[PDB]
């Protein structure tokens, strides 16, 4: 069959431009478009611009005209995408797609722009963020009130990169009622989750309540106890 | 300019019962030129029907594609749980491909309101220079969900950011976090800081607030 290998994870300065490659491995390589797609954290697919590779048939999406280079390398039998002055707006993960069609086409030299993506690469993360490593800091989200004898206790895990974290409650020992949110990166560029728990109200003056925050690429591990505030 | 729109947003669907996914073209076109794909949480997407009805290769029987002109369908039949996921639909004519915004197929349940909460900020966030409150949303249904910021009845926007979970896959249910950004100057300002929230499941919408010192 047809397959598609793409170059690792990017982590980019607002302003500069990434280069990602894509590595066909099986068929043709000038029969067929070469479709980048991309997608933003809780979006929809974007199309951004195909190219045939050496018959050098391409378009690029209008969003990204004046800052968008396609290309290829023939010996190598690789091609590329080159997105410049990026923004927030350009993280995502970028996939190189195309249509399988006749395989090896021992009965057509003819190339094709206009396709489906039955075959698509496994995506490629780009995080366009101006921080480097730093460990985030902990605080506390206190229960207090007159919720049917529920309570919500949390952690608020703020102001690190890069991903992941990870958050345990009670070393491990509390799992019901934990929700751990996704991480989202906020304007400067840093991640930010908070992880809550639900826990019966009437014993929160004799239980403890402890989250475990473990950053690994910072050697980072934090244990805040939750405590009512009064 | 062709543009895509699909409906609904999200599609709540039982094991074994039949959705209809819509897809809407700016103008006429042909029906050569239009695809849909299915993504799974976490994995990369995968084309499900091309040409509007051409079924791709591997994919189960479940799945069969029509339209014409401006108006196109996915029907899923049968439904089975690796048929969670988002599906899309895309045109693939003349120079500029499109994608639909997608759709959403999730596990059908009982309608679920919300349980609020709002958290100020801890006094060590405080002595650090900025000052974060929190709202949580816990194991609602449907998806959709509406939360609005105030200080001292002041609309707040742009200064908030939302997560949601996954769909939990013991209730069906999902929780939101909306976290409201504000510096410490600005925090000790004001004194009623609400999170006003808005549910198919409420029969109006719940505010639960707090005063800054416990007022
Ligand atoms: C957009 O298309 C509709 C439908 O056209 C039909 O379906 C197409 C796939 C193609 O096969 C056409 O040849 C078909 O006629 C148009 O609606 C038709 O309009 C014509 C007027 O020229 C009328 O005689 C037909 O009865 C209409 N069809 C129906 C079902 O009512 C529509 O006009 C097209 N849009 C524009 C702006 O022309």
């Amino acid at each position: 069959q047809v397959q598609l290998v793409q170059s690792g994870a990017e982590v980019k300065k607002p302003g500069s431009s990434v280069t990602i490659s894509c590595k066909p491995v099986g068929g043709t390589f000038t029969n067929f478009a070469i479709h980048w797609v991309r997608q933003a954290p809780g979006q929809g697919l974007e199309w951004v611009g195909g190219r045939v590779p050496v018959v050098g048939i391409y378009k690029y999406g209008k969003k990204f005209h004046d800052r968008l280079r396609l290309y290829e390398d023939d010996p190598m039998k690789t091609v590329f995408l080159e997105l410049r002055s990026l923004t927030s707006d350009d993280t995502g993960v970028y996939y190189c797609t195309r249509w399988r069609g006749c395989g090896m086409c021992p009965y057509d030299t003819s190339s094709y722009y206009n396709d489906a993506s039955d075959v698509w690469g496994p995506g490629t993360k780009v995080i366009v963020s101006a921080a480097s490593t730093k460990g985030p800091s902990v605080f506390p989200l206190a229960p207090s009130s007159k919720s049917g004898g529920t309570a919500a206790l949390g952690c608020l895990v703020k102001d690190y990169f890069p991903e992941p974290v990870t958050v345990s409650w009670n070393s491990g020992a509390l799992t019901s009622g934990v929700h751990t949110f996704p991480a989202v990166l906020q304007s400067s560029g840093l991640y930010s989750l908070s992880s809550v728990v639900t826990v019966p109200s009437s014993s929160l003056g004799t239980q403890t309540y402890i989250c475990n925050v473990n950053h690994k690429p910072s050697n980072t591990k934090v244990d805040k106890k939750v405590e009512p505030k009064s | 300019e062709i543009v895509l729109t699909q409906s609904p947003v999200t599609l709540s669907l039982s094991s074994g019962e039949t959705g209809t996914l819509s897809c809407r073209a700016s103008q006429n076109i042909s029906s050569s030129w239009i695809a849909w794909y299915q993504q799974r949480r976490g994995q990369v997407p995968r084309l499900l029907i091309s040409a509007a009805s051409a079924r791709a290769a591997g994919i189960p029987d479940r799945f069969t594609g029509r339209g014409s002109g401006t108006d196109f369908t996915l029907t899923i039949t049968r439904l089975e749980p690796e048929d969670l996921g988002v599906y899309s639909c895309q045109y693939y004519g003349g120079s500029f491909f499109t994608f639909g915004p997608g759709t959403q197929v999730d596990v059908k349940r009982t309608v679920a309101a919300p349980s609020v909460f709002i958290f100020p900020p801890s006094d060590e966030q405080l002595k650090s220079g900025t000052a974060s409150v929190v709202c949580l949303l816990n194991n609602f249904y449907p998806r959709e969900a509406k939360v609005q910021w105030k200080v001292d009845n002041a609309l707040q926007s742009g200064n908030s950011q939302e997560s949601v979970t996954e769909q939990d896959s013991k209730d069906s249910t999902y929780s939101l976090s909306s976290t409201l950004t504000l510096s410490k100057a600005d925090y000790e300002k004001h004194k009623v800081y609400a999170c006003e929230v808005t549910h198919q499941g409420l029969s109006s919408p719940v505010t639960k607030s707090f005063n800054r010192g416990e007022c």
